[PDB]
RNA sequence: GGACCUGGCGGUGCUUCAUAUCCCUCUAGAGGAGCCUGUUCUGUAAUCGAUAAACCCCGAUCAACCUCACCACCUCUUGCUCAGCCUAUAUACCGCCAUCUUCAGCAAACCCUGAUGAAGGCUACAAAGUAAGCGCAAGUACCCACGUAAAGACGUUAGGUCAAGGUGUAGCCCAUGAGGUGGCAAGAAAUGGGCUACAUUUUCUACCCCAGAAAACUACGAUAGCCCUUAUGAAACUUAAGGGUCGAAGGUGGAUUUAGC
């Protein structure tokens, strides 16, 4: 399915025409009617439920929706307009042209925030299909570029083939520090544990107190376990006797109500402890929600892994 | 119309259940059958039941198909005028 | 191997529309449903009855309009409306095309007792999404 | 049952067996394979074995510069479109069956000395 | 017209029992009491019994609508295993799609 | 909401393959469905069997088959009543036949309720779905046998046998019968004085002082005998002066004068009836101008509600009236009260709705503005109705007349979207006006893209099945504006068709 | 209603309203089957008399 | 639909005939499947049905009408 | 010649005109008459989503084109003189309580197909504080026990459900009778009673 | 007969690996007892199909009548059907599947190599391959980007199913079709899967984890046998539930073997 120049010229004229149109049945002012509000309009006027988005209705410019065509390469005379037409790779091996001649030139005059483009995105810069070997090969000849002295030129030229990667960084969210109406100040999070989930509230002052749905936790909690998961956020900080705790836990086990509880502490304990010790604490294991959770059982099978009996023979 | 409404969304229920795949034996190969049920729950206030008739004609003419609607009517009455003494 | 619904690879000259190229497991995902209607809701009675008059309504559309429908139907019921939305191809005179509406929608009418519609939309050819 | 009817393409795959195990590997000794016949090529939307002219659909609509009235063929007149209808079929058939006789090569089985005609024409409008 | 001979004979006897439903709903209550007379309720066991054996509704089979397959149905669409899959595996069952979870 | 302009009648269906292309089309469309309409009645009256099953509740009675045939077998008072419920004219004379013959009793409102079916139909039987000029009441009949057999004869059944005589063209007979019942003391009703009002006039040929004194004395005689006037006694006197004209114009005012004393108010039935009276052939400005004028004073902005069958006239009537007076601003007045409340539905059929609108449109493309002519064209075609190619010729000498000849092509587009590809008129009309004179070069070029597509028309017509046909004027035309284009390589080509066909080359052609 | 279903569309099928491709293709191979002399015999007058 | 002891005066006032009538009505009391007119069917039924059973009935003690 | 289809007549919509006009009423997506080009469909490798004519992915779906923002506002400027005023009066719950102590619940429910049938909608819930009605210390704890538990202590709210009638009419007005004769005989005191 | 090509196979080589996986290793089982259930045999006048992996709580998310297709007896003949047939053929097939697959290959159309043979087509510091499409992959569902589902081509086993339904061919048509009544569906024996056990990490009771008792011929241990009651039904020694009585084998199981990251 070739799409010539003139197809794309006409599919522009009908969606600028149809941006108005869509415009005018939403009421909206078509010249500050952006992208956006297409999008916006069109699930509302066309609701599809499909789970994959690509299937559902879209109303795009030409420039997004169509594929990247190469122009014809040569002319009325036949002759193609590349010196290297012939190769069949004309744009990716005058790309390795140009890298192999800037670095004949150095020597003649002689990584965190950052990555390499993939495969995929050097194969529509080029609008060409690359091998792997051929991705390599070009990377490799980047790399040779770096560790020489390169210039400003030789600067730019290597940023168009890198690509910012958004690192996210693993330091822990603090919750806000509240003030209940007698003035004490307190923090509150949340855990969840398989099907158990809990809310604790942890006090900055108190006489190390912990409520569970309203009864003392060792009342609540008679199995020694369950009370140590309780004190090991609290005590891997040195901070027991020092805090009182309500928390509310429903759903679940005995020890996934004290696992989410252990997590919801442990959330809330560190609006009130240092920013090395909140680093400790997420090291630790304390700040991370587990996601073991049951598996389903599959049919024609015994469990989860389990397999029937494989017959005797 | 200037009728006070909130909205909110239950939560969804999926029905599955399980056939067999072939028409003869194999019993351990089975396909899978789903039904979603997704909701949302419109909630009007202080109306009166002129009203009500005439939002939700118009609502009710508009359900798309495939969508059921239930709408809960609560009434307020006075007390029977046998109820407001005893006979006794 | 699973046989349900899949079209089947050939040589690359088997056209087959969008709805054909799609297998059972991308129903809700890729592909809709043909028919619409509250009786596979939760709570909601008649599933049994809807689905008998689906099956009627596709074999009796597909005599009626023999060699004409260029894809499946799409069954649409809003109240006690029933739409029937078809995709037909332009050999048939409009004349014929008319007398088929104005007797299909009657007879259906009488004989499920609720007010029937058919909307046509004609193609010039079956509407091909790949050669398999 | 009117629910236990199949469309004719599922009718015909069945009926021809053109894939099984048996045209795997040319697992049987066979020669003469059913074909498929299209049971609908010679048929007219609206043509009934009572024979009814249901205006706008088998006869024209106006007639005379009115509209015409159901109205239903006699018994004699619909036997000749019955008769008319299986002559036609049965041209249909017999000329199906004959054939142009293949000039023979070296013998009368064999594929050498056949002509196959000229080469295809090439992409960029060359003849041969 | 019906797909065979035995949906034929689970028409009938649904329609039998259909016709003789009350009359064996009321004679049934005179059995399941220990109010009446035994000599009462004696009799009503031969009268209940004495009515033709298709309207008794255990008869009854839930056969496949369009196919009269007599297992593997399914209640809520009356039919068998393998016509629900056709339906539901072409697009044709409202709502209903394939379960991955 | 209203009306959707880019639209063709709801009635079609929504689609370019679908929709109607021309007035022909939208008039065979619809009887096409309509049609399919009666073939499924016919089967599901035919096999109602198989429409028995009521799966809706509410129940819709609307939705179940009819049952035309008699249930009573036995042969009784009780079961012919049946039969004339059912409208069946043979099988209750035949049942009240064998009825009487028993000696059995057959009381008098069932003989009426026999009368008035046979009197109607004519001792026919009405058209079922399956199984003009002249007098339909036959010499010898079921109705009058019946009513001579009748033992005993009351009011009601001489009036039936008055009524149905004039109905089916009797009008000498329906007079005869009105004396009896006066010789006999008896009182008819109003009804019967509006039936033997069409018979005085229809009897025989007179001259108009003749019969405008048997009617007024018809009407004296209606007040002697105590009924009062309605409706239709007013209009059945309008509609038959119909013949006389001049001599009936000022009488037939007389008429509207006392329906308002009266208190009887006109219909648009009435006004159709005096304004086809006053439209005769002629001048029409000495009298029709000030009745014309005067009716739209009284009917503005007054809603209408159905009361006489001819209500439906009176719009394609006063339009023709303002097409002939060549009076737009009376002809918005028309349209205004056409378009008041539900006055819309008072049009009539298709024929008269397309007149209606080719009056209308053709009028506004003579005298008003081009640019609200165009606003019009839009409104009305095709959402409104389909033009003929002789209105498409009025927007073309309109277009002339403005000076904007740049629409030319557009009316090409839209005439052939209206079924008036292979007119031989329209395409002369437009390649004279193109090639009429010379015009800047950008025009030109639209006008030679405009030709080309006409010359295919010309090439590929339905008529190719015969020899295919140039006027010598499209050749000229055509050929002339290839050259002012710049297109001289067509030009050249076209000239062998000079010789082909034999048509004489223009001047202008050879010397250009 | 099984009867309904199958007799309505026998009815539209003789009416010429409806095409059963179904009943063509059986219609067909009974056709086939007469010319093959493999023809249904008469009630009484079977291969055993 | 509720109230259906006025259409058990034609029975025993007191015994098994009358206790079995109470439970009759109290099911057909609690049925909003059936009408007024069906449920009168029942219990019409049942005093035909007593009246052929006498003799049963008296050998048991039990005198219905 | 075969019949040659018309244009779309999107090509003679002004951008600038009335939709609702076009989509009045909910109908199927038609390609010729809605002027977006609007796409539908998982594409092929190095392909497009499958434009709008004959595209079988938007008829399925219940679009919202006879519902436009435009229209329902000028539909509910027609629809408010069939609107009546709620009582200013009842600014509050609390206040909607103290002069209509009664609450009526009934449920309707809307589905498609040729029966408007539903045996749910006969319920009726009828709700009543004890706080509403004039009852003495006696006449509170008999009715308590009478009801069971119809009455919430929590809540002080007694709840009566009636769903034993076919119409929905009788089983409002046998609730509102359970109220009255449990309200009667709440006040009446009979002679075993004494033997609390 | 000579020499080759391709494929298969080798108690075939080298190298590298397997990840619940081949060995060793880890945990709980099966193989021993009773019982439940399938199958095979034997039996019966008394179905059918599956039946190495890839059959064996399999078609059945289900047989007291019905279901039912079986047997015996009796009855009907244009027959619920513009008839019917669970009659033969899954080695004629559609349909839906098993299996390798816990794979990654299949392949149109070209081009080139081999003297233009069957055939073959790669080396990245590259030497003849280019490859649409299909599968994998990617996306989607479920709680993530993980996992699990789903997906999984072309082919393989004339693999399974004519008894889901449909259907080619052949066959039956006073019967190989239709209906009714009643009846079989057992256990010498063997075997597969499962259940409960053989107990002290236990048994009973309270409680739902700070207790009291029990603990070898009145212990542990039957969901079995026998009796009774109840539930469903028109129909129950028969099916299910409960109670009473009874208190057996079993004392942790050889070779071998299943599952799980
Ligand atoms: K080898
Ligand atoms: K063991
Ligand atoms: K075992
Ligand atoms: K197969
Ligand atoms: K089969
Ligand atoms: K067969
Ligand atoms: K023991
Ligand atoms: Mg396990
Ligand atoms: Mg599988
Ligand atoms: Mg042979
Ligand atoms: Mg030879
Ligand atoms: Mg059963
Ligand atoms: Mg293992
Ligand atoms: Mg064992
Ligand atoms: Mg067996
Ligand atoms: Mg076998
Ligand atoms: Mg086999
Ligand atoms: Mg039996
Ligand atoms: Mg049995
Ligand atoms: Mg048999
Ligand atoms: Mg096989
Ligand atoms: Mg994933
Ligand atoms: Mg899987
Ligand atoms: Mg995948
Ligand atoms: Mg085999
Ligand atoms: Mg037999
Ligand atoms: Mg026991
Ligand atoms: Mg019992």
């Amino acid at each position: 399915e070739t799409y010539t120049e003139d197809f794309i010229k006409k599919q522009i004229e009908e969606f600028n025409i149809g941006k108005r149109h869509l415009a005018n049945m939403m009421g909206e002012d078509p010249e500050t009617f952006t992208q956006e509000d297409i999008d916006r309009a069109i699930a509302y006027l066309f609701p599809s439920g499909l789970f994959e988005k690509r299937a559902r209705p879209v109303m795009k410019h030409p420039e997004q929706i169509f594929p990247r065509q190469r122009a014809i390469q040569w002319g009325e005379d036949g002759r193609p307009f590349h010196y290297l037409f012939y190769t069949g790779k004309q744009s990716y091996y005058s790309l390795m042209h140009d890298v192999y001649g800037m670095l004949l030139n150095l020597e003649k005059h002689q990584v965190i925030g950052s990555r390499w483009l993939i495969k995929e995105e050097l194969e529509e810069m080029l609008v060409e299909k690359l091998s792997d070997l051929d991705y390599m090969q070009f990377i490799r000849l980047l790399e040779k570029l770096l560790t020489s002295q390169c210039g400003a030129a030789e600067e730019e030229f290597v940023q168009r083939f890198r690509r910012s990667v958004t690192l996210e960084s693993k330091k822990q969210l603090i919750e806000p520090v509240q003030y209940d109406e007698q003035g004490m100040a307190f923090s509150k999070s949340e855990g969840k544990r398989k099907t158990a989930k809990a809310e604790a509230i942890v006090y900055k002052h108190g006489s190390g107190r912990i409520k569970v749905n309203g009864i003392d936790y060792q009342l609540y909690f008679p199995i020694t376990q369950d009370r140590e998961q309780l004190m090991f956020p609290f005590h891997f900080v040195d901070r027991l006797g020092k805090h009182d705790v309500t928390c509310t836990v429903s759903g679940g086990g005995r020890s996934a109500q004290a696992g989410a509880i252990r997590l919801a502490m442990a959330k809330a304990l560190c609006s009130f402890v240092t920013e090395d010790e909140v680093e400790w604490m997420r090291q630790a294991g304390l700040l991370t929600t587990d996601p073991r959770v049951r598996e389903r059982k599959k049919p024609g099978q015994e469990g989860a892994r389990r397999k029937f009996t494989w017959k005797k023979r | 119309l200037g009728i006070s409404i909130k909205v909110h969304e239950p939560p969804r229920k999926i029905e599955r259940f399980t056939l067999l795949q072939s028409v003869h034996i194999y019993k351990k190969h089975r396909v899978q059958y789903e039904m979603r049920t997704l909701y949302r729950c419109l909630e009007l206030e202080h109306l009166t039941g002129s009203t009500a008739d005439v939002y939700l004609e118009y609502i009710q003419r508009n359900l798309p198909e495939g969508v059921a609607m239930e709408v809960t009517k609560t009434q307020l009455e006075q007390l029977p005028e046998h109820i407001k003494e005893p006979i006794w | 191997k699973n046989r349900a619904a899949r079209v089947r690879v050939s040589k690359g000259d088997k056209p087959v529309t969008y709805e054909e190229a799609h297998a059972p497991h991308y129903i809700a995902h890729r592909k809709g449903w043909l028919s619409l209607h509250t009786g596979n809701l939760d709570g909601e009675d008649h599933a049994a009855e809807r689905t008998v008059e689906d099956v009627f309504l596709r074999k009796f559309m597909w005599g009626t309009f023999p060699g004409c429908l260029a894809d499946q139907l799409v069954l649409k019921r809003r109240g006690n409306q029933l739409e029937i939305c078809a995709v037909v191809l332009r050999q048939l005179s409009p004349h014929k095309y008319y007398f088929l509406v104005g007797y299909s929608e009657t007879l259906l009418s009488y004989f499920y007792k609720c007010p029937v519609r058919l909307h046509l939309q004609t193609v010039p050819s079956k509407v091909v999404y790949k050669y398999l | 049952s009117f629910f236990t009817k199949l469309t004719a393409d599922e009718l015909w795959k069945g009926a021809l067996a053109e894939t099984g195990a048996g045209a795997k590997k040319g697992r049987g000794k066979r020669t003469k394979k059913k074909k498929r016949k299209d049971l609908n090529r010679g048929q007219i939307i609206g043509e009934g074995r009572y024979g009814f002219l249901w205006p706008g659909l088998n006869v024209p609509l106006m007639k005379n510069g009115a509209v015409q009235t159901i109205a239903q063929r006699s018994k004699e007149e619909q036997e000749k479109v019955e008769a008319d209808m299986i002559q036609q079929r049965e041209e249909w058939d017999r000329k199906k069956k004959m054939k142009v006789k293949r000039e023979r090569g070296w013998s009368g089985n064999s594929w050498g000395g056949i002509s196959l005609g000229p080469p295809d024409p090439g992409p960029c409008g060359e003849t041969y | 017209h019906y797909v065979d001979w035995r949906m034929w004979r689970d028409v009938k006897r649904r329609k039998m029992a259909y016709e003789y439903a009350d009359e064996r709903l009321r004679i049934n209550s005179l059995r399941k009491n220990t109010i009446l007379p035994k000599i009462l309720q004696d009799v009503a066991d031969e009268e209940i019994a004495a009515l033709p054996r298709d309207s008794c509704p255990v008869r009854i089979r839930n056969r496949c609508v369009m196919t009269s397959r007599p297992r593997g149905v399914k209640r809520r669409w009356r039919l068998s295993r393998i016509v629900f899959r056709h339906l539901a595996d072409h697009g044709q069952l409202s709502g209903i799609q394939r379960a991955t979870w | 909401v209203n009306r959707d302009t880019t639209a063709v009648p709801y009635v079609f269906q929504d689609d370019p393959y679908l929709m109607p292309a021309s007035s022909l089309e939208s008039r065979s469309f619809l009887l096409a469905k309509k049609s399919g309409e009666n073939v499924a009645k016919f089967i599901i009256n035919s096999y109602p069997k198989y429409f028995q099953k009521d799966i809706a509740e509410p129940h819709i009675p609307c939705l179940m088959p009819e049952y035309f045939e008699p249930q009573i077998k036995d042969i009784s008072e009780a079961a012919l009543k049946e039969r004339i419920e059912l409208r069946k004219v043979k099988a209750s004379v035949d049942m009240f036949d064998q009825l009487l013959q028993a000696g059995t009793t057959v009381s008098l409102e069932t003989t009426n309720s026999l009368l008035d079916l046979l009197c109607y139909y004519g001792d026919q039987e009405p058209s079922t779905d399956y199984h003009q000029f002249g007098v339909t009441w036959r010499a010898k009949n079921n109705a009058e046998r019946i009513f001579s057999l009748m033992p005993e004869k009351n009011e009601h059944s001489y009036c039936t046998m008055i009524r149905g005589m004039v109905k089916h063209r009797a009008y000498e007979q329906a007079l005869n019968l009105y004396t009896e019942l006066l010789n006999n003391r008896l009182h008819a009703d109003v009804y019967t004085f509006n039936a033997l009002i069409e018979a005085t006039v229809c009897a025989i040929n007179e001259k108009f002082e003749e019969k405008w004194s048997k009617i007024l004395e018809l009407l004296r005689h209606m007040v002697a005998q105590k009924v009062k006037p309605n409706l239709q006694t007013f209009n059945t006197i309008l509609k038959c002066l119909r013949r006389f004209h001049v001599f009936a114009r000022s009488p037939a005012l007389q008429v509207l004068r006392e329906m308002k004393a009266i208190g009887i108010e006109p219909s648009l039935a009435t006004y159709h009836h005096i304004i086809r009276l006053f439209d005769q052939p002629g001048d029409p400005l000495k009298r029709s101008s000030f009745i014309i004028y005067d009716i739209m004073n009284e009917l503005m902005g007054k809603r209408f509600s159905p009361k006489d069958p001819d209500d439906d006239k009176f719009f394609q009537s006063a339009m023709s009236i303002c097409s002939s007076l060549r009076d737009l601003e009376l002809a918005y007045q028309v349209h205004g009260l056409l378009k008041t409340g539900d006055n819309w539905k008072f049009i009539g059929p298709d024929q008269h709705r397309n007149f209606y609108y080719s009056k209308f449109f053709d009028l506004i493309c003579l005298m008003e503005q081009i640019d609200v002519t165009l606003k019009w064209y839009e409104d009305l075609i095709p959402s409104a109705y389909f033009p003929h190619s002789q209105t498409m010729i009025h927007l073309l000498q309109a277009l002339d007349v403005a000076n904007r000849l740049e629409v030319i092509p557009k009316i090409w587009k839209d005439s052939k979207e209206y079924g008036h590809t292979f007119r031989s008129d329209l395409r002369e009309e437009i390649l004279m006006l193109m090639a009429r004179d010379k015009h800047p070069p950008e025009l030109q070029v639209a006008f030679a893209d405009c030709a080309a597509d006409i010359k295919s028309a010309y090439e590929s017509q339905p008529i190719r099945q015969t020899a295919q046909d140039w006027p010598a004027t499209s050749l000229n035309c055509i050929a002339i504006l290839f050259l002012r284009a710049g297109r001289t390589q067509e030009a050249w080509k076209m000239l062998g068709l000079f010789r082909k066909h034999n048509k004489i080359p223009r001047s202008e052609l050879l010397n250009e | 209603n099984h009867h309904t279903y199958a007799e309505l569309m026998q009815t539209l099928r003789f009416l010429g309203l409806y095409r059963d491709e179904h009943q063509d293709f059986m219609d067909e191979q009974k056709r086939l089957k007469k010319l093959r002399g493999k023809e249904k015999p008469k009630k009484g007058e079977g291969k055993r008399a | 639909h509720i109230f259906l002891e006025k259409h058990l005066e034609s029975f025993p006032k007191q015994g098994p005939i009358r206790h079995f009538m109470e439970l009759v009505t109290c099911g057909l009391s609690k049925n909003p499947y059936l009408s007024v007119k069906q449920k009168v069917e029942h219990i019409e039924w049942f005093r035909n049905y007593f009246n052929e059973k006498k003799d049963i009935l008296k050998e048991s003690n039990i005198q219905f009408n | 010649p075969r019949r040659k289809a018309l244009p779309p007549r999107t090509e003679k919509m002004a951008v600038d005109q009335d939709w609702p006009s076009v989509y009045p009423v909910a109908a199927p997506f038609k390609p010729s008459a809605v002027p977006l080009p609007v796409r539908m469909g998982y594409p092929v490798k190095k392909g497009v989503p499958m434009a709008k004519e004959g595209n079988l992915e938007l008829l399925k779906i219940p679009n919202f084109l006879h519902l436009t923002p435009v229209a329902i506002k000028k539909h509910c400027e027609a629809l408010k003189d069939f609107c009546t005023e709620w009582p200013a009066a009842l600014d509050s719950d609390e206040k909607c309580e103290k002069h209509f102590p009664i609450e009526i619940d009934s449920t309707d429910y809307v589905s498609s197909g040729p029966s408007v049938r539903n045996p749910r909608a006969r319920v009726v819930v009828l709700r009543v504080k004890l706080s509403s009605l004039n009852l003495d210390d006696h006449a509170k704890k008999k009715l308590i026990k009478l009801v069971g538990e119809r009455y919430c202590k929590t809540t002080d709210v007694l709840t009566i459900k009636t769903d034993r009638c076919p119409l929905r009419r009788q089983n409002y007005d046998y609730a509102v009778y359970l109220l009255t004769v449990l309200y009667h005989e709440s006040w009446n005191t009979e002679e075993w009673e004494k033997s609390k």
